[PDB]
Protein backbone atom coordinates (compact mmCIF):
# COMPACT_ATOMS: atom_id res chain seq x y z
CA UNK A 1 0.00 0.00 0.00
CA UNK A 2 0.52 3.49 -0.58
CA UNK A 3 1.39 7.14 -2.42
CA UNK A 4 2.82 6.17 -5.18
CA UNK A 5 0.14 3.31 -6.13
CA UNK A 6 -2.88 5.76 -5.71
CA UNK A 7 -0.84 8.31 -7.55
CA UNK A 8 -0.08 5.17 -10.71
CA UNK A 9 -3.94 4.75 -10.73
CA UNK A 10 -5.33 8.61 -10.77
CA UNK A 11 -2.73 9.79 -13.40
CA UNK B 1 -21.04 -17.85 -28.72
CA UNK B 2 -20.02 -14.33 -27.25
CA UNK B 3 -22.96 -12.02 -26.60
CA UNK B 4 -23.07 -8.10 -27.98
CA UNK B 5 -21.84 -7.01 -24.33
CA UNK B 6 -19.28 -10.12 -23.86
CA UNK B 7 -17.60 -8.86 -26.76
CA UNK B 8 -17.57 -5.28 -26.07
CA UNK B 9 -15.93 -6.64 -22.60
CA UNK B 10 -13.63 -8.44 -24.82
CA UNK B 11 -12.61 -5.71 -27.04
CA UNK B 12 -11.64 -3.07 -23.88
CA UNK B 13 -9.55 -6.41 -22.46
CA UNK B 14 -7.61 -6.47 -25.46
CA UNK B 15 -7.45 -2.93 -25.61
CA UNK B 16 -6.05 -2.02 -22.79
CA UNK B 17 -3.90 -5.89 -22.95
CA UNK B 18 -1.89 -4.29 -26.23
CA UNK B 19 -1.32 -1.13 -24.76
CA UNK B 20 1.01 -2.76 -22.36
CA UNK B 21 4.93 -2.22 -24.16
CA UNK B 22 8.24 -3.91 -22.32
CA UNK B 23 10.44 -0.68 -23.03
CA UNK B 24 13.32 -1.23 -26.55
CA UNK B 25 15.40 0.50 -23.78
CA UNK B 26 15.00 -2.71 -21.14
CA UNK B 27 15.13 -5.19 -23.70
CA UNK B 28 18.16 -3.99 -25.08
CA UNK B 29 19.87 -4.06 -21.78
CA UNK B 30 19.59 -8.05 -21.98
CA UNK B 31 21.95 -8.07 -24.78
CA UNK B 32 23.97 -4.64 -25.00
CA UNK B 33 24.75 -4.82 -20.62
CA UNK B 34 27.72 -6.71 -19.43
CA UNK B 35 27.08 -10.21 -17.67
CA UNK B 36 27.68 -10.62 -13.89
CA UNK B 37 25.64 -11.10 -10.99
CA UNK B 38 25.02 -7.41 -10.02
CA UNK B 39 24.39 -6.23 -13.97
CA UNK B 40 21.71 -8.76 -14.27
CA UNK B 41 20.13 -7.81 -10.85
CA UNK B 42 20.06 -4.37 -12.00
CA UNK B 43 18.17 -5.57 -14.96
CA UNK B 44 16.00 -7.80 -13.12
CA UNK B 45 14.75 -4.97 -11.40
CA UNK B 46 14.46 -2.79 -14.13
CA UNK B 47 12.12 -5.29 -15.68
CA UNK B 48 10.26 -5.93 -12.48
CA UNK B 49 9.57 -2.54 -12.00
CA UNK B 50 8.18 -2.29 -15.81
CA UNK B 51 6.33 -5.46 -15.19
CA UNK B 52 4.82 -3.82 -12.24
CA UNK B 53 4.29 -0.63 -13.95
CA UNK B 54 2.23 -2.31 -16.75
CA UNK B 55 0.00 -3.68 -14.28
CA UNK B 56 -1.34 -0.88 -12.90
CA UNK B 57 -1.92 1.03 -16.75
CA UNK B 58 -3.69 -2.70 -17.15
CA UNK B 59 -5.63 -2.47 -13.90
CA UNK B 60 -6.77 0.91 -13.76
CA UNK B 61 -8.83 0.89 -17.31
CA UNK B 62 -10.29 -3.05 -16.45
CA UNK B 63 -14.17 -2.54 -16.46
CA UNK B 64 -15.75 -1.19 -13.03
CA UNK B 65 -12.12 -1.20 -11.65
CA UNK B 66 -12.61 2.57 -10.95
CA UNK B 67 -15.91 2.19 -9.44
CA UNK B 68 -14.30 -0.18 -6.27
CA UNK B 69 -13.01 1.34 -3.33
CA UNK B 70 -9.98 2.92 -3.14
CA UNK B 71 -8.61 0.49 -0.55
CA UNK B 72 -9.93 -2.14 -2.16
CA UNK B 73 -7.68 -1.43 -5.65
CA UNK B 74 -4.55 -0.91 -3.49
CA UNK B 75 -5.30 -4.56 -1.96
CA UNK B 76 -6.06 -5.89 -4.97
CA UNK B 77 -2.56 -4.34 -6.92
CA UNK B 78 -0.27 -5.69 -4.51
CA UNK B 79 -2.68 -9.14 -3.91
CA UNK B 80 -2.06 -9.66 -7.34
CA UNK B 81 1.12 -8.49 -8.72
CA UNK B 82 3.57 -11.81 -8.04
CA UNK B 83 0.85 -13.65 -9.59
CA UNK B 84 0.59 -11.15 -12.35
CA UNK B 85 3.95 -10.55 -13.43
CA UNK B 86 5.05 -14.26 -13.06
CA UNK B 87 2.53 -14.53 -15.92
CA UNK B 88 3.27 -11.64 -18.07
CA UNK B 89 7.12 -12.63 -17.61
CA UNK B 90 5.54 -16.37 -19.49
CA UNK B 91 4.18 -14.48 -22.44
CA UNK B 92 7.36 -12.71 -22.90
CA UNK B 93 9.65 -15.37 -21.99
CA UNK B 94 7.69 -17.65 -25.01
CA UNK B 95 6.33 -14.40 -27.59
CA UNK B 96 14.54 -14.83 -31.00
CA UNK B 97 16.45 -16.69 -28.01
CA UNK B 98 17.29 -13.41 -26.91
CA UNK B 99 14.80 -15.52 -24.52
CA UNK B 100 18.48 -17.16 -24.03
CA UNK B 101 20.55 -14.47 -23.23
CA UNK B 102 17.51 -13.23 -20.31
CA UNK B 103 17.82 -16.78 -18.94
CA UNK B 104 21.19 -16.62 -18.78
CA UNK B 105 20.71 -13.56 -16.80
CA UNK B 106 17.90 -14.47 -14.69
CA UNK B 107 20.48 -18.10 -13.47
CA UNK B 108 22.85 -15.80 -12.38
CA UNK B 109 21.41 -13.13 -10.51
CA UNK B 110 22.07 -14.54 -6.79
CA UNK B 111 18.54 -16.45 -6.68
CA UNK B 112 18.99 -19.85 -5.35
CA UNK B 113 18.32 -23.00 -7.75
CA UNK B 114 15.16 -23.76 -5.61
CA UNK B 115 12.95 -20.68 -7.29
CA UNK B 116 14.73 -21.05 -10.77
CA UNK B 117 13.94 -24.41 -11.29
CA UNK B 118 9.97 -23.93 -10.74
CA UNK B 119 10.00 -20.70 -12.27
CA UNK B 120 11.23 -22.55 -15.89
CA UNK B 121 9.06 -25.60 -15.18
CA UNK B 122 6.47 -22.86 -14.56
CA UNK B 123 7.59 -21.25 -18.14
CA UNK B 124 7.40 -24.69 -19.96
CA UNK B 125 4.33 -25.71 -18.19
CA UNK B 126 2.41 -22.50 -19.52
CA UNK B 127 4.07 -23.03 -23.00
CA UNK B 128 2.40 -26.09 -23.94
CA UNK B 129 -1.28 -24.65 -23.58
CA UNK B 130 -0.19 -22.48 -27.10
CA UNK B 131 -2.38 -19.83 -25.50
CA UNK B 132 -3.33 -17.14 -27.18
CA UNK B 133 -3.43 -13.15 -26.16
CA UNK B 134 -6.78 -13.85 -25.91
CA UNK B 135 -6.26 -16.10 -23.00
CA UNK B 136 -3.31 -14.56 -21.53
CA UNK B 137 -5.26 -11.17 -20.86
CA UNK B 138 -7.79 -12.83 -19.56
CA UNK B 139 -6.07 -14.58 -17.28
CA UNK B 140 -4.44 -12.02 -16.58
CA UNK B 141 -7.62 -10.00 -15.49
CA UNK B 142 -8.95 -12.86 -13.62
CA UNK B 143 -5.99 -12.82 -11.20
CA UNK B 144 -5.81 -9.21 -11.04
CA UNK B 145 -9.61 -9.37 -10.13
CA UNK B 146 -9.45 -12.49 -7.60
CA UNK B 147 -12.43 -11.87 -4.60
CA UNK B 148 -9.65 -14.37 -2.16
CA UNK B 149 -6.91 -12.01 -1.54
CA UNK B 150 -6.47 -10.28 1.84
CA UNK B 151 -7.78 -7.12 3.09
CA UNK B 152 -10.40 -6.57 0.84
CA UNK B 153 -13.98 -5.61 2.45
CA UNK B 154 -16.07 -5.66 -0.52
CA UNK B 155 -15.84 -9.12 -1.96
CA UNK B 156 -18.75 -9.36 -3.65
CA UNK B 157 -17.90 -6.29 -5.86
CA UNK B 158 -14.91 -8.02 -6.96
CA UNK B 159 -16.45 -11.68 -7.92
CA UNK B 160 -18.72 -9.68 -10.18
CA UNK B 161 -16.21 -8.20 -11.78
CA UNK B 162 -14.34 -11.38 -12.26
CA UNK B 163 -17.56 -13.94 -13.16
CA UNK B 164 -18.10 -12.05 -16.17
CA UNK B 165 -14.33 -12.12 -17.35
CA UNK B 166 -14.23 -16.31 -16.52
CA UNK B 167 -17.64 -16.83 -18.59
CA UNK B 168 -15.70 -15.26 -21.76
CA UNK B 169 -12.51 -17.62 -21.32
CA UNK B 170 -14.59 -20.61 -20.82
CA UNK B 171 -16.11 -19.51 -24.41
CA UNK B 172 -12.77 -18.55 -26.08
CA UNK B 173 -11.73 -21.76 -24.95
CA UNK B 174 -14.54 -23.30 -26.57
CA UNK B 175 -13.68 -21.83 -30.23
CA UNK B 176 -9.94 -22.36 -30.35
CA UNK B 177 -9.79 -25.71 -28.83
CA UNK B 178 -13.04 -27.21 -30.34
CA UNK B 179 -11.15 -30.56 -29.86
CA UNK B 180 -10.20 -30.08 -26.39
CA UNK B 181 -12.92 -29.78 -23.82
CA UNK B 182 -10.73 -29.84 -20.70
CA UNK B 183 -9.05 -26.39 -22.03
CA UNK B 184 -10.65 -24.18 -19.42
CA UNK B 185 -10.07 -26.46 -16.89
CA UNK B 186 -6.15 -26.62 -17.69
CA UNK B 187 -5.67 -22.55 -17.88
CA UNK B 188 -7.52 -23.18 -14.68
CA UNK B 189 -5.45 -25.46 -13.36
CA UNK B 190 -2.28 -23.20 -14.25
CA UNK B 191 -3.32 -20.77 -11.95
CA UNK B 192 -3.14 -22.57 -9.08
CA UNK B 193 0.51 -23.66 -10.05
CA UNK B 194 0.68 -19.96 -10.67
CA UNK B 195 -0.19 -18.97 -6.80
CA UNK B 196 2.57 -21.21 -5.59
CA UNK B 197 5.04 -18.28 -6.62
CA UNK B 198 3.56 -15.97 -3.71
CA UNK B 199 5.26 -18.32 -1.13
CA UNK B 200 8.70 -18.31 -3.84
CA UNK B 201 8.72 -14.84 -4.10
CA UNK B 202 8.46 -13.72 -0.97
CA UNK B 203 11.61 -16.02 -0.29
CA UNK B 204 13.71 -14.85 -2.89
CA UNK B 205 12.85 -11.19 -1.36
CA UNK B 206 13.98 -11.84 1.72
CA UNK B 207 17.65 -13.86 0.31
CA UNK B 208 18.40 -10.49 -1.89
CA UNK B 209 17.77 -8.18 1.33
CA UNK B 210 21.51 -8.70 1.77
CA UNK B 211 22.30 -5.13 1.49
CA UNK B 212 20.27 -5.05 -2.04
CA UNK B 213 18.03 -1.59 -3.10
CA UNK B 214 15.18 -2.02 -4.32
CA UNK B 215 12.95 0.72 -6.57
CA UNK B 216 10.17 3.00 -4.94
CA UNK B 217 7.27 1.24 -6.78
CA UNK B 218 8.74 -2.34 -5.96
CA UNK B 219 8.94 -0.79 -2.67
CA UNK B 220 5.51 -0.28 -2.28
CA UNK B 221 3.99 -2.56 -3.96
CA UNK B 222 5.65 -5.23 -1.58
CA UNK B 223 5.83 -3.54 1.48
CA UNK B 224 10.07 -3.60 2.18
C1 LIG C 1 12.44 -6.53 -5.86
C2 LIG C 1 12.80 -7.27 -7.12
C3 LIG C 1 11.93 -8.23 -7.63
C4 LIG C 1 12.27 -8.92 -8.80
C5 LIG C 1 11.33 -9.95 -9.34
O1 LIG C 1 10.82 -10.78 -8.60
O2 LIG C 1 11.02 -9.98 -10.76
C6 LIG C 1 11.95 -10.77 -11.49
C7 LIG C 1 12.06 -10.27 -12.93
C8 LIG C 1 11.58 -11.46 -13.74
C9 LIG C 1 12.70 -12.48 -13.66
C10 LIG C 1 12.60 -13.01 -12.23
C11 LIG C 1 11.45 -12.19 -11.66
C12 LIG C 1 10.79 -12.79 -10.42
C13 LIG C 1 10.53 -12.06 -12.85
C14 LIG C 1 10.08 -13.42 -13.36
C15 LIG C 1 9.35 -11.13 -12.60
C16 LIG C 1 13.46 -8.66 -9.46
C17 LIG C 1 14.36 -7.70 -8.99
C18 LIG C 1 14.07 -7.00 -7.83
N1 LIG C 1 14.93 -6.07 -7.36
Amino acid sequence: EHQLLRYLLDK
Amino acid sequence: ELTPDQQTLLHFIMDSYNKQRMPQEITNKILKEAFSAEENFLILTEMATNHVQVLVEFTKKLPGFQTLDHEDQIALLKGSAVEAMFLRSAEIFNKSGHSDLLEERIRNSGISDEYITPMFSFYKSIGELKMTQEEYALLTAIVILSPDRQYIKDREAVEKLQEPLLDVLQKLCKIHQPENPQHFAKLLGRLTELRTFNHHHAEMLMSWRVDHKFTPLLQEIWDV
